[PDB]
RNA sequence: AGUCCCUCCCGCUCGGGAGGGAGGCACUCUGGGGGGACUGCCGGCGAUAAGCCGGAGGAAGGGGCGGGCGACGGUAGGUCAGUAUGCCCCGAAACCCCCGGGCUACACGCGCGCUACAAUGGGCGGGACAAUGGGACCCGACCCCGAAAGGGGAAGGGAAUCCCCUAAACCCGCCCUCAGUUCGGAUCGCGGGCUGCAACUCGCCCGCGUGAAGCUGGAAUCCCUAGUACCCGCGUGUCAUCAUCGCGC
């Protein structure tokens, strides 16, 4: 039984494939245990720790992530892994735990960049040039 | 165990130490009097930076191979301090990369793919994989979570 | 070996707490890059603290600075890659460097070149804009 | 094989030509690869509104969108004659090549 | 005396030069005047049921 | 430098940073108890998501609040310790990884030097540095008056965290002390109630002005 | 992503990984048509209406979030130097072309910005992750030459096929330890290149050499309510060369 899931964050798209194995989680082929920085590693690891050791050491996950930055890719992989785990075990209690801990693991993040505008564009939609007044 | 199971820097330093033995990889006569890119302010502070650079180039050919001088230069470029002007990104020099790749080819770790670039040969692949396996065996003791991999 | 607090290399007293790299920079006409170059050609570790230098090593640095090109330094890491008078590659330091620069400025002034005039008036010489900047008075 | 690339500034004309080609293929009985919608090309030009320099700067962004469809068919006499007999409206451009 | 806690039980409205201070009614939880209802001024975002540490429970804020 | 074990630390339980647990952390002030969030949380990083709501930061973990407050320059329109600290390109703004590392080092130093829970010490510092009263201008009739007002629990927490961060920045500014050392020293001093701490000194200043103007 | 074949590598291959072919579109993606969010439901306030506050469900709760569209008029506000145009004027000159110079001058006052006044760092080696857009006298992978700038040949691409294009901030390891310093990079000397018919007035780049104020800024004053502000880089418009700029990512 091979299960596929998707996660999206900003411009980061992650496709996660989960199957039966020993507990090998790889992000782009590189083990999750040596993810740098620790901030991104913790973001990726949180859902597995929440699920528990038993489920963690019972599935193998391979995640391919493209686009975004080192945090966007990590969060997209987090979402994909959370969804894959939830759909694989089919545990409503686990889904409820995930929802109470962080609604965003299963539900995506709609937030995107707001297009820039004139009057000192290239800085932000609302950033404006200083006015002389005299 | 392979390259993908080992941190890049810990593997690169070990590969440099091992490559110091091979006689086909020697610093050029102009190595002591050169910087590593027009964007760099001061020349290296290692006295053996040649082996580290060659190891990095070999690992790059292993991972993203086939590749070429221009793309490796893009990788090895970086930000420059232009003074009062805003900072900007520039590429790196080409002689260092070209000589490193030629020395690797002479050693037999890389080979030319015509019109595409340079790709790692089985000999170099085995060399890198052996170094990575040794490093992973060393690391497994500190980090038990890497045993299953 | 003897650890001298202050050492003399080229008529300038260098510190003893700094590495040879940054110690050699106290001499006018030698920057960090050229100091590392000279240390490497002489064969000394650039990172050794100044003061451990011996008389033989100081003498080696002496004639290295006297004629860097003939002893391995590249032809393009020199203060005067092509001298106006001799036409050779010469590296100058302190008094000789100042004399050469003054000779060049006096050359421009004597020949009445635009740069010579700008040097005399003290205004910027490399075609900058004087409307809003370079306000000294 | 024959590859046809059809591009226009009007989605309705684009779809009309695509439907005509699909009907021709269906009536001839030849298997046809569905219309591939290639990414739209958006030419954007930002221009200052004022003809002079006075006043706060304001800009307008004029955009021209061009839509592209691709179709692949297997060459046949009747099918290719019928395709060459296409209407090809004024605002649509058609290119045919053989492989 | 380390302050006295009082629970906010009703909000009157906003007040101040820039409308920063909210007038509320508070019941004293502990102290010599336990259970007394007073009207006091509050600075910052305040809800119902919040606990405010008043240094003293003598003065009462003026009406809106 | 640091051990490979610390470099590749792998948590296995749900606790703050994967190293310290808040089960034993105790908050006394009844005013501030409903607003100091101590729920289980491995990574204190919510990617905002609480600004949209009102009182939405009352459910953000205290360590995340501290990291956000530390992520700043120090001063741009207000003078800190009689100086400005306008760090333009070297500030920690938009560097949550750097703020996170600094807070981790500060907590490690606090635990090493005190022997107690760093989060408990931080809680104590907040309790000690939270002011209880202030003053403001209120207009009745046709003129203004300098009246005395109370501070709501959320404003108290905000002031305490702000003062702690500002004190750490001031201590670290152009000094041999690193940012982590400055933050640890500031937190410990605030916990110990020593007036040297910027947080405690500013709290006492606000308190005395409010008492005088009441 | 699953499945078959070939090749290679590792702990000697149980097991794991990479690439190429067949094959698939399963996921991402592109782009056409549709659904969904409607105070629709619950509690309260208001008067039973207009409506307002909170709550459940939900991706999106109250104009869903950001933009385009600027009313009758005024402002004798700006534009005849973008084109059109009344009147006045030159009409062989104020018309039309060629070289050279100027718009780039510099005791000084001002606006908006860049770099900085350091450890919330500088340097050195190594390790990661984007998007928007453009390409015919054009983009140019790839190989050889050079220390850098740059030079020679040249595949592919009128474009989801090739290229611009392996960004920086960030993370690791080492040196520096509070100092006008290994901070700061103005200002000049020498030498090597590129564009261009032409580089001195008056271009940009590169190596070595020197190292000017500046150690946080009075009165006063500016922008910003959420992926927004702040930091970090990149695309394009101008272009033979030149971006501390505008518009975007």
């Amino acid at each position: 039984r091979i299960i596929q899931t998707t996660g999206k964050r900003k411009t980061a798209i992650a496709r996660a494939v989960i199957r039966e194995g020993k507990g090998r989680v790889r992000i782009n082929g590189k083990p999750v245990e040596i993810i740098e920085p620790e901030i991104a590693r913790f973001t990726i690891l949180e859902p597995l720790i929440l699920a528990g050791e038993e489920i963690w050491n019972s599935v193998d996950i391979d995640v391919k992530v493209e686009g975004g930055g080192f945090m966007g890719q990590a969060e997209a992989a987090r979402m994909a892994i959370a969804r894959a785990l939830v759909e694989w075990t089919g545990d409503m209690s686990l889904k409820e735990k995930f929802m109470k801990y962080d609604r965003t693991m299963l539900v995506g993040d709609p937030r995107r960049t707001e297009p820039h505008k004139p009057n000192r564009s290239t800085k932000g939609p609302r950033a404006k040039r200083q006015k002389s007044y005299r | 165990a392979t390259v993908y199971d080992v941190p890049g820097d810990l593997l690169v330093e070990r590969v440099a130490q091992r490559l110091k033995e091979i006689p086909e990889i020697k610093p050029p006569e102009w190595a002591p009097f050169v910087k590593t890119g027009r964007h760099k302010e001061r020349l290296p502070e290692q006295e053996d930076w040649w082996y580290y650079r060659v190891a990095s180039i070999l690992r790059r050919v292993y991972l993203d191979g086939p590749v070429g001088i221009e793309r490796l230069r893009t990788y090895y470029g970086g930000r420059k301090n232009r003074g009062h002007a805003p900072e900007k990104f520039y590429k790196a020099g080409g002689s260092i990369i070209r000589k490193a790749l030629q020395q690797l080819e002479a050693a037999g770790f890389v080979e030319k793919v015509p019109g595409k670039g340079r790709v790692i040969t089985p000999k170099g692949r085995s060399f890198l994989d052996k170094i990575a396996t040794e490093l992973k065996k060393e690391l497994e003791e500190i980090i038990p979570e890497l045993k299953k991999y | 070996a003897n650890f001298r607090h202050i050492v003399r290399v080229a008529g300038v007293d260098l510190d003893g707490n700094k590495q040879l790299r940054w110690a050699l920079t106290a001499i006018k006409g030698i920057g960090i890059n050229f100091a590392t170059m000279v240390c490497r050609v002489a064969g000394l570790d650039p990172f050794m603290k100044a003061g451990y230098l011996t008389d033989e090593q100081v003498k080696k640095i002496e004639e290295i600075l006297a004629d860097p090109v003939a002893h391995g330094i590249p032809r393009w890491a020199v203060n005067r890659p092509k001298d106006y008078e001799t036409g050779r590659d010469l590296h100058l330091i302190t008094a000789k460097l100042d004399m050469a620069i003054r000779e060049d400025i006096m050359r421009l002034r004597r020949i009445r070149a635009y740069r010579g005039i700008r040097h005399e008036l003290g205004l910027p010489v490399r075609g900058q804009r004087t409307r809003s900047n370079f306000r000294r008075g | 094989k024959a590859r046809i690339k059809i591009a226009s500034t009007n989605v309705r004309s684009l779809d009309e030509v695509a439907n005509q080609i699909k009907q021709i293929a269906e009536r001839t009985g030849v298997r046809m690869s569905g219309p591939i919608p290639l990414p739209t090309k958006r030419i954007r030009i930002t221009t200052r509104k004022s003809p002079d320099g006075e006043g706060s700067a304001t800009f307008d962004r004029w955009e021209l969108r061009v839509h592209k469809r691709l179709i692949d068919i297997e060459a046949d006499e009747r099918a290719m004659r019928q395709i060459m007999r296409i209407r090809v409206p004024e605002d649509v451009t058609i290119e045919i090549e053989l492989i | 005396d380390e302050g006295y806690p009082a629970e906010v039980i009703e909000i009157i409205g906003r007040t101040g030069t820039t409308g920063d201070v909210t007038q509320v009614k508070v019941r004293i939880l502990e102290g010599r005047d336990k259970g007394r209802v007073i009207r006091r001024n509050v600075r910052g975002p305040v809800r119902i049921g919040d606990i405010l540490i008043l240094r003293e429970t003598e003065r009462e804020a003026r009406e809106i | 430098a640091k051990p490979l074990n610390e470099r590749f630390f792998i948590p296995h339980e749900i606790k703050v940073m994967g190293r310290w647990s808040t089960e034993d952390v105790e908050v006394r002030d009844p005013s501030l108890k409903p607003y100091i969030n101590l729920e289980p949380r491995l990574l204190p990083h919510t990617h905002g998501r609480h600004a949209k709501k009102h009182f939405g930061k009352a459910n953000v973990h205290i360590v995340e609040r501290l990291i956000n407050k530390i992520m700043r320059s120090g001063g741009s329109h207000y003078k800190v310790a009689g100086h400005f600290m306008r760090r333009e390109h070297r500030s920690l703004n938009s560097k949550k990884v750097k703020a996170y590392e600094v807070v981790k080092e500060a907590f490690k130093i606090i635990e090493q030097r005190t022997g107690k829970n760093p989060i408990q010490v931080l809680v104590w510092a907040i309790e000690n540095a939270a002011p209880r009263e202030d003053t403001t201008s209120v207009m009745f009739g046709g003129i203004r008056y300098h009246v005395a007002v109370d501070i709501s629990p959320m404003r108290r927490l905000d002031v305490a965290l702000r003062n702690i961060a500002l004190g750490a920045s001031a201590k670290c500014y152009r000094n041999k002390m690193s940012f982590a050392e400055a933050l640890a020293e500031e937190i410990i001093l605030a916990a110990n109630k020593d007036p040297k701490s910027y947080a405690y000194s500013k709290k006492l200043e606000i308190e005395r002005i409010a008492e005088s103007s009441r």
